[PDB]
């Protein structure tokens, strides 16, 4: 791999000994350029402008347009309190691309916070960052600290009068903290409860105030934005969806890793020129595209592009674009039973039809697993995704929860029949009464 | 045979009702059922029912 | 009897300086306590929710809310084994049941001598390294079930 | 404002939510964790309708009625077979952990969750599964907890901290154990703690002083008095 800094954006910075790069070899290899023109030569609402023109999505899993996302803010004066969020927690099971980007570019990530800072008048920011990720958090801290020392962090930055502070709050291990407005619940040190929207967080997130919750990799993607140029992020690849990303394929493949790569490539070009195809004497059943709420693809939906509109079409989501490949030895009932177990008890409670109908597809899941499974169950299944979509429940949780279930029960039914083994019965017979034997 | 002579002696207080078996049911037993806790019955020793999982656990 | 230390305190409001609401540092304020004490006692909910001038009844909700925040006594050690679904595909179930064996406990239990807690966590973002698992700050990836009772004993 | 529920027309406010609009009008539609005095808060989904988006229109998308604007010129209906699939589905949800409790629970004949698993039309358990269990609390003289009952609908915490400003409830744990309470065992220390029977749609917050003497809300010889 040949990692020049106009098509690999993100990742050319990495040292070869996976060692972090600090202030002096990040500045050497042009960095807080982008921060320097944006501070001394761009109005915020300029800056605004030409990320959405550059066509920046949420690397999130959503993605949604950060200059639409950023303009949603108020243009009220009198609101002089706006805080920067950075979604850092990334506890989506398959996903870990936030760790390689904060683990070995700290300052990339500080320097994405400091101009999307400037772009939205956010006099604060907090990277909202996983407890498991103490490298992280200790990289992120000591390139702050080196921030600060060098004038980039704190008040008057570059001579331009604009103050920001950036601080990292680490988490306390639940995957709902990930959603936005949970976040946000979270950073308030309440329990991490999602919202409601309207209103949305531009114009009453933290603390009522304004308030914009972007991705790590989506704030790393800015700096090369305004340090390139709009029209050198555009031309990076000829996609609806602009830019480089980081894809990957984990699994029993021969060398699961991370590749930044533009939007467009074929999940089967990832899977076999970077992932090295399959392990030896195993056959390739299906994956997810990104992550532990996708739905499950087959063999061959290998063959279209790792794009938004691609994936959503094939009926599934683009989601982190980490890949997940499952070889015919793995019981797609247990794979999904697993899941399933996550995602109820990774359930805030909140509202009804994810807090009580995951555990009954979890049951329902365990028995199909041990060949106890009655007449009826994959149809509760099947209307268990269909009442748990969006708009049904308060939060997109368990959409992502039910679409690995649905997917599978689609393309595996075979092995979902299976498990049901012995006749439905939920009464036991009582004596002296005579049952109401329905037909 | 419920002939009576006085009428006030028709109404049948607990004690002329409540009999030493249980009749025509010899096995149905509601509290076996019911989640509220009684003598030799915990909360989840009722049928059905899982054992309380208490919130300061250290399960996810 | 909960007494929070000198320490504590000071590292609490430390915390509360970094947010323009006090009770944005609860989550922290909990995690101090529990690196200083292994978990977080009944009267540490009282003195954080004191210290910081919100009701107990927040502090205990947040505190069971968060999964990493422990109410129950863990051992010196706390091994926590990813049983998400890239681990699984990597095989976590002989992991799980190499230190059930070894340490002759379930998962959720303490070991006898109180040195090791057995925890299944969710996906620890190292799905391209699996089988991994935590112990207590560290991180091991490409686990087997071999070289599970020769890492077992570097905790002592 | 113009809403049209059901090919019916009606006048309603716009600046009310379409539950509370219908309720007004008449109108059924099951509710649990929405109250007139609390607001809305969307928790419980059991106040789906369908919206359209306009009079042509035949998809439409389930909402919450609580959580929806009563807008000038909206289209909703309540007797839709997918919103009413989904609110007997709600309830079902709800009824799966439920104890067989309701004989010896003080809130029978006087229960909201009866009423709206009557008003669904949900009679057939077709769950097998184990039902979650709850130790309870002593809540103090006045108040009996049983939280096998909960719902987790967070109407008690809605009220006790956010209305009556009480400090000592509160909700805590995670997914399906949810748990609504005490941090530990003590009297409620508010002086409105006593609204919580009536806010409690279950028989979770009970009136202890009418659990010693307990008779049945059709038994009952009531007057319209004054304290
Ligand atoms: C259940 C759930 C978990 C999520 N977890 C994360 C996460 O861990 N990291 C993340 O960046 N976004 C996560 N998201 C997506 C966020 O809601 C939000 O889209 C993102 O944090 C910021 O948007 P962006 O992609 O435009 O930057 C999650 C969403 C849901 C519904
Ligand atoms: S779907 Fe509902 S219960 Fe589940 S995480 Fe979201 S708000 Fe919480
Ligand atoms: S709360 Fe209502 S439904 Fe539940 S046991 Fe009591 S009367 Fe029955
Ligand atoms: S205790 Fe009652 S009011 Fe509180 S959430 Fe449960 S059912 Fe609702
Ligand atoms: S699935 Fe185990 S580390 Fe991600
Ligand atoms: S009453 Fe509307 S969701 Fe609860």
């Amino acid at each position: 791999i040949i990692r020049t800094p106009e098509t690999h954006p993100l990742t050319w910075r990495l040292r070869d000994d996976k060692q972090p790069v600090w202030l002096d070899e990040y500045r050497s290899k042009n960095g807080y350029e982008g921060a320097r023109k944006a501070l001394t030569g761009l109005s915020p609402d300029e800056i605004v402008n030409q990320v959405k023109d550059a066509g920046l999505k949420g690397r999130g899993g959503a993605g949604f347009s950060t200059g639409l996302k950023w303009s949603l803010m108020p243009k009220d004066e009198s609101m002089n309190i706006r805080y920067l969020l950075c979604n850092a927690d990334e506890m989506e099971p398959g996903t870990y691309k936030d760790r390689l980007l904060m683990e070995q570019l700290p300052h990339l990530l500080v320097e994405g916070m400091l101009i999307s800072a400037f772009a939205l008048k956010a006099y604060r920011g907090y990277i909202f960052l996983r407890g498991e990720y103490i490298e992280a958090a200790v990289n992120l801290r000591r390139a702050i600290a080196e921030a600060t020392e060098a004038g980039l962090l704190g008040k008057n930055i570059m001579g331009t009068g604009f103050d920001f502070e950036l601080f990292v709050h680490t988490g306390a291990g639940r995957y709902i903290c990930g959603e936005e407005t949970a976040l946000i619940n979270s950073l308030e040190g309440r329990r991490a409860n999602p919202r409601s929207k309207p209103p949305f967080p531009a114009t009453s997130g933290a603390w009522g105030k304004p308030t914009c919750v972007n991705n790590v990799e989506t704030l790393c993607n800015v700096p090369a934005i305004l340090a390139n140029g709009v029209e050198w992020y555009q031309n990076i690849s000829k996609s609806k969806d602009a830019g480089t990303k980081l894809m990957g394929f984990s699994g029993r493949v021969k060398n699961p890793g991370l590749w930044e790569l533009p939007f467009g490539t074929t999940a089967r070009e990832i899977l076999e020129d970077y992932a090295g195809g399959m392990r030896d004497g195993l056959k390739f059943k299906a994956w997810q595209p990104g992550g532990a709420g996708t739905d499950f693809l087959t063999e061959a939906h290998l063959d279209l592009p790792m794009e938004f509109e691609s994936i959503g079409k094939a009926g599934s989501r683009l989601g982190t674009a980490l890949a997940m490949a499952v070889d015919h030895e793995i019981n797609m009932v247990s794979l999904v039973r697993n899941l399933e177990e996550f995602f109820a008890r990774e359930s805030c409670g909140w509202c009804t039809p994810c807090r009580d109908g995951l555990p009954w597809s979890v049951k329902i899941l365990r028995a199909l697993e041990r060949g106890e499974g009655q007449p009826g169950d994959i149809e509760t299944l099947e209307q268990l995704c269909r009442f748990l979509g969006p708009g049904k429940t308060f939060c997109a949780h368990a959409p992502g929860a039910v679409e690995p279930l649905q997917s599978a029960i689609k393309y595996f039914r075979e092995e979902f029949e299976a498990g049901i083994k012995q006749p439905f019965s939920n009464t036991h017979l009582i004596n002296g009464i005579q049952p109401n034997l329905l037909k | 045979e419920m002939g009576e002579y006085k009428r006030q002696d028709l109404v049948y207080e607990k004690e002329d009702l409540l009999i030493s078996g249980p009749g025509k049911y010899p096995e149905y037993n509601f509290y076996r059922m019911a989640g509220m806790a009684i003598d030799g019955k915990d909360k989840g020793e009722a049928e059905n029912e899982a054992k309380p999982i208490d919130v300061k656990s250290l399960l996810p | 009897a909960f007494e929070l230390s000198a320490a504590e305190r000071e590292a609490i409001e430390h915390e509360m300086h970094h947010y323009e609401d006090p009770r944005a540092a609860s989550i922290e304020a909990l995690k101090i306590v529990q690196k200083q004490r292994g978990w977080v006692p009944d009267g540490a909910i009282h003195a954080i929710a004191d210290v910081l001038g919100i009701p107990a009844s927040d502090v205990e909700g947040v505190a069971t809310f968060y999964s990493q925040i422990f109410r129950q006594p863990v051992g010196r050690h706390v091994i926590r084994y990813c049983d998400s679904v890239v681990c699984h595909i990597n095989g976590y179930q002989g992991i799980q049941a190499a230190l059930e064996k070894k340490l002759n406990i379930k998962p959720g239990q303490t070991t006898f001598d109180g040195r090791f807690t057995l925890l299944p966590t969710c996906c620890l973002g190292n799905c391209d390294k699996g089988p991994n698992m935590m112990i207590d700050e560290d991180t091991h990836a490409h686990l087997t079930p071999e070289a599970i009772p020769e890492l077992l004993e570097r905790y002592k | 404002a113009t809403i049209h529920v059901d090919g019916k027309e009606y006048e309603v406010n716009g600046a009310d939510n379409l539950l509370e609009a219908c309720l007004s009008l008449g109108l059924d539609i099951p509710y649990f964790c929405w109250h007139p005095a609390l607001g809305s808060v969307g928790a419980c989904r059991q106040c789906a309708v369908k919206q359209y988006q306009n009079a042509e229109d035949t998809r439409g998308r389930l909402v919450m009625s609580c959580m929806t604007p009563a807008s000038d010129g909206t289209f909703i209906s309540i007797d839709d077979e997918e919103a009413k699939q989904f609110r007997e589905s709600v309830v079902e949800w709800l009824m799966t952990n439920h104890p067989h409790d309701c004989p010896v629970c003080e809130e029978g004949g006087n229960c909201h969750l009866q009423d709206m698993t009557v008003m669904t039309g949900h009679s057939f358990r077709r769950y097998r599964f184990t039902k979650r269990t709850h130790r309870n609390q002593d809540l103090g003289p006045f108040i009996s907890h049983e939280m096998n009952r909960c719902i987790a609908c967070y109407r008690c915490v809605r009220y006790y901290k956010d209305y009556a400003g009480g400090t000592d409830l509160g909700v805590y744990g995670a997914h399906d154990n949810v748990y609504f309470g005490r941090p530990e065992d003590g009297t409620l220390e508010s002086e409105f703690s006593g609204n919580l029977v009536e806010i409690c749609p279950t028989g979770v917050f009970t009136d202890k002083t009418h659990s010693e003497r307990y008779n049945r809300k059709w038994d009952m010889q009531f007057a319209p008095s004054i304290c």
